[PDB]
RNA sequence: UGCGAAAGCAGUUGAAGACAAGUGCUUGUCGUUCGUUAUAAAUGGCCU
């Protein structure tokens, strides 16, 4: 699993141990395991064999506004 | 004895050729003295060099995943 | 000037004052020689630096 | 219109408040009054720039203490004109001190940069050479200065 | 009241807000008359990036308050200021000085502020528009700043001259408040 | 220009005078004139060029 | 870089605030017209207050703060509020969104969206050749 | 020089007092001491090893005639002088201290050398004329 | 920090208490104390 800043991969015959800035959804909608955010941002990951994954990432002048140096 | 804290001796052996003068100084040794002066003065050049120096992406990269 | 010195030394040795009509003289040549450690010191850095990505 | 040829000849009371009109201040002052260190420094080194003129404004900013507050924002385009010009102060003996402790700081802030960019690198090898040369100048003026000392 | 950190007194000498550390609270009273009471802990007029941020971000060096006690003015060592609504706790920040704030008057009206630190330079806000105007290159750095007239006439400064490090070295400035010309040094 | 008296304090007298010129100048009331210039309009300097009416 | 509040039954200006340095581009209020927001080419978003029970006797708004959050111009401004959202999202020639809260915006965390989230993918690959 | 190198690895790795005498090898030349800091040294221990031991032999004699250790020490320090810092050690700093004193002295002695070469190349310049 | 020339020569940078954060333990802080000669960073730059 992946998306535009991480990457997962998840193992589906073992079993986990047990142990502000958007909608609060009191309403309704209607009416074994690696993490890496290492790479990023992705615009899409897939395997190219069995050992081998292929990593995409993305690689104007604005009004100055100066930072105080000493 | 030079030829064969070095400043203040040194610096009385410029007062010694100074009161020498020039007429009384003798070419021979003038040749011994002027060798040994030069290898100072490189020796001098070189220890300085040495104390000024006491006082101072990729578009496609291959690499294996931890996992 | 070192031919100057050289060949009329003897006159220069016997005259009643040096400084005040060789002061252009020794002014000018005791700035230059003032410069000589800073010299030194920026030429140590610049052989660090240059010595420093020709090998590289 | 007729009254501005009128002095105060007769008058009881003559008051004068006008502050007499200072000389316009060059770009370089300008900047420097309003903390522009950056663009001082580039007004420095622009072409018919008076060369006495040109060591004030690098004296300024060290006495500010803003030499590497100049000099951060720069990349080997913008570095060259400082370098051009103390490939040619470092002759003479006045602007000397200043170039070295400028060309000091460059080496010590943009050593990274020196090393991915050919055209600085060849600044640095004339550089070198011409330095080089001073220490010719310096030593000869020594020599000179200790037969001098001979003679008296 | 006990562990007073920091005290000001209205121009009128008849407010006086004060902090303790019972970190620490504000709290603000009338002296002659029962009229004002407030009190609130500092933390909730600091923000949330000055709690990320050093000490000098929450650490106040002046403070003033109003005649009418409806605003209050406090400075930080980092340099910023702070007007506190009192009726609501509502912050207003007002971002000049580079250094350290060290004197802070509200004007008689309240509609503008005197401020001075180690800049050497006298700040005066005008809170209507935001906008200040400046009394730069004095002959120290304003330790304190107030306006003195029925009518705000003149402003008493005093100045430190942080030179010497051997004395501090004090100047009373009287200034005339219509072309800021010193009356008085 | 014009004389003025402030209101409440009757022993205050004072002289306005302008010009088209960016200052004013006050004249409180005989060795000397005690004369102030208004010249610092707080930020709003744009909108006033002269200060003649 | 102005902004102006006029009365509108006399077409009258009530107060002028010299707040960016460049162009302002777009504004936004808040639902009880408590708070003005405006951005432009300065990368700044300044809030003008009138929650205060005085100023909204008197009717006179504040220039309470400024946050700069952009790395570029900010073209596109909007708010929006609920019982259980508030938002202040921002956007413009950085191609990113910015999202704040318009009630505590002075001190409220903010969240810069990715550039691209590839929810659509432009890329594939083919595991053969 | 092979066989220099690697006796030289081995007594890095083996603290003996002979590295001293290893590194006053003659076969040692210039681009020699460059391949073996560069190649060699990737211990910060046997950096710091060889920094103490040059520093304590040009210390007791800045003099000498022999230029091979300062050419040790100046590439040493050019090329190196990042991982040299990172060494804390008490000791590292006070013979810095020790050997800047003993160099220090050395760039006090050069005006008066130049000021002695100067009258030298007069009075050989006068004899010749009286030669001539 | 002491001495001295400016160069430099010797010698330091400790302990306790409290608070915050993270997870009794760890780090960081002090408008707290005792003792010894003993990076910064709130977009924040100066009138007429």
């Amino acid at each position: 699993f992946w998306g535009a800043t991480w990457i997962s991969r998840i193992d589906f015959d073992v079993d986990f141990p047990i142990n502000g800035l958007t909608i609060t959804d009191e309403s309704n909608f209607m009416n074994h395991f690696f993490f890496t955010d290492k790479y990023k941002p992705l615009l899409f990951v897939d395997l190219i064999s069995s050992n081998e994954l292929a990593i995409i990432e993305r690689n104007q002048k604005a009004f100055i506004q100066p930072k105080l140096v000493f | 004895f030079i030829t064969s804290q070095s400043t203040q001796l040194f610096q009385l052996l410029s007062l010694v050729l100074d009161s020498i003068g020039l007429f009384s100084l003798e070419g021979a040794l003038l040749e011994n003295l002027t060798l040994y002066i030069d290898k100072q003065v490189e020796i001098a050049e070189r220890n300085t060099e040495l104390w000024n120096l006491i006082d101072t992406l990729p578009t496609y990269t291959m690499e294996y995943l931890d996992i | 000037v070192k031919w100057c010195l050289i060949i009329h030394g003897g006159y220069l040795v016997s005259i009643p004052n040096l400084m005040s009509t060789l002061s252009s003289l020794h002014s000018t040549l005791k700035r230059r020689s003032d410069l000589l450690p800073r010299l030194l010191a920026l030429d140590a850095r610049l052989d660090c630096t240059i010595n420093k990505f020709k090998t590289l | 219109m007729r009254g501005s040829e009128y002095q105060g000849d007769q008058e009881h009371i003559i008051h004068n408040d006008k502050v007499r009109s200072q000389r316009r201040m060059r770009a370089f002052e300008r900047n420097i009054n309003q903390f522009k260190w950056s663009e001082a420094l580039d007004n420095a080194f622009v072409p018919g720039m008076a060369k006495e003129l040109t060591l004030t404004v690098l004296q300024e900013l060290r006495k500010r203490g803003k030499v590497r507050v100049a000099l951060y924002g720069r990349d080997e385009s913008t570095l060259e004109p400082l370098l051009n010009w103390c490939l040619k102060g470092i002759e003479d003996v006045r602007s000397a001190s200043i170039v070295a402790d400028w060309v000091a700081v460059v080496l010590e802030l943009y050593g990274n940069t020196l090393e991915s960019s050919p055209v600085l690198q060849e600044l640095m090898i004339d550089l070198k050479t011409k330095v080089r040369h001073e220490i010719h100048k310096s030593k000869e003026a020594q020599r000179i200065e200790g037969m001098l000392q001979l003679l008296t | 009241w006990h562990n007073v950190i920091l005290s000001n007194i209205s121009s009128n000498g008849k407010l006086l807000a004060h902090m303790c550390k019972d970190h620490k609270s504000i709290s603000v009273v009338s002296l002659f008359d029962d009229s004002v009471n407030l009190s609130f802990p500092l933390g909730s007029i600091l923000s949330s990036q000055t709690q990320s941020l050093s000490y000098n971000t929450r650490y106040v060096s002046s403070m003033a308050i109003d005649n009418m006690g409806q605003q209050l003015a406090v400075g930080f060592a980092s340099g910023v200021i702070s007007i506190v609504s009192l009726a609501d706790l509502q912050i207003r920040l007002l971002k000049w000085h580079i250094d350290s704030v060290l004197s802070l008057s509200f004007s008689h009206d309240g509609s503008y502020l005197l401020s001075g630190g180690w800049e050497k330079v006298m700040s005066l806000w005008q809170l209507e528009t935001n906008s200040q105007q400046f009394l730069p290159r004095l002959n120290g750095i304003i330790i304190d700043c107030q306006v003195l007239g029925p009518q705000g006439n003149y402003y008493s400064l005093i100045l430190q001259m942080t030179e010497n490090n051997s004395n501090s070295d004090y100047q009373f400035l009287l200034l005339n408040a219509s072309d800021l010309t010193s009356k008085l040094s | 220009c014009t004389f003025y008296t402030s209101l409440s304090n009757q022993n205050q007298q004072n002289i306005f005078t302008a010009g088209r010129r960016r200052y004013m100048h006050s004249w409180d009331l005989s060795q000397t004139a005690k004369i102030e210039k208004f010249s610092r309009l707080y930020g709003h300097e744009s909108t006033q060029r002269s200060f003649e009416n | 870089g102005s902004i102006k509040f006029w009365d509108f039954q006399f077409a009258t200006l009530n107060q002028s605030f010299k707040a960016h340095d460049a162009d302002v581009l777009c504004l936004t209020t808040d639902t009880d017209n408590n708070y003005v927001f405006s951005a432009g080419v300065d990368r700044k978003i300044f809030q003008f207050s009138q929650n205060t029970n005085k100023s909204q006797k008197n009717n006179r708004w504040v220039n309470s703060s400024n946050r700069l959050l952009h790395g570029n111009d900010i073209r596109a401004i909007c708010a929006y509020q609920s019982k259980g959202a508030d938002f202040l999202v921002s956007g413009g020639v950085e191609k990113t969104l910015v999202i704040n809260s318009l009630t505590s915006f002075s001190n409220g965390n903010y969240r810069k969206m990715p550039t691209v989230e590839p929810y659509s993918k432009n890329v594939l690959v083919n595991k053969e050749q | 020089q092979v066989e220099i190198a690697n006796i030289l690895s081995s007594h890095l790795e083996a603290n003996s007092t002979e590295i001293l005498d290893d590194l006053m090898s003659g076969s040692w030349t210039e681009p020699e001491i460059k391949k073996f800091i560069l190649t060699k040294i990737n211990t910060v221990d046997h950096l710091s090893k060889i920094f103490l031991t040059i520093s304590k032999s040009i210390t007791q004699n800045p003099w000498n005639e022999e230029n091979l250790l300062p050419l040790w020490l100046k590439w040493l320090l050019t090329l190196k002088s990042g991982e040299l810092n990172s060494i804390k050690d008490k000791h590292t700093k006070k013979n810095c201290k020790h050997l800047k004193s003993a160099l220090r002295s050395s760039e006090e002695i050069l005006p008066v050398l130049l000021g002695i070469q100067g009258r030298l190349e007069m009075l050989r310049r006068q004899a010749k004329l009286r030669e001539d």
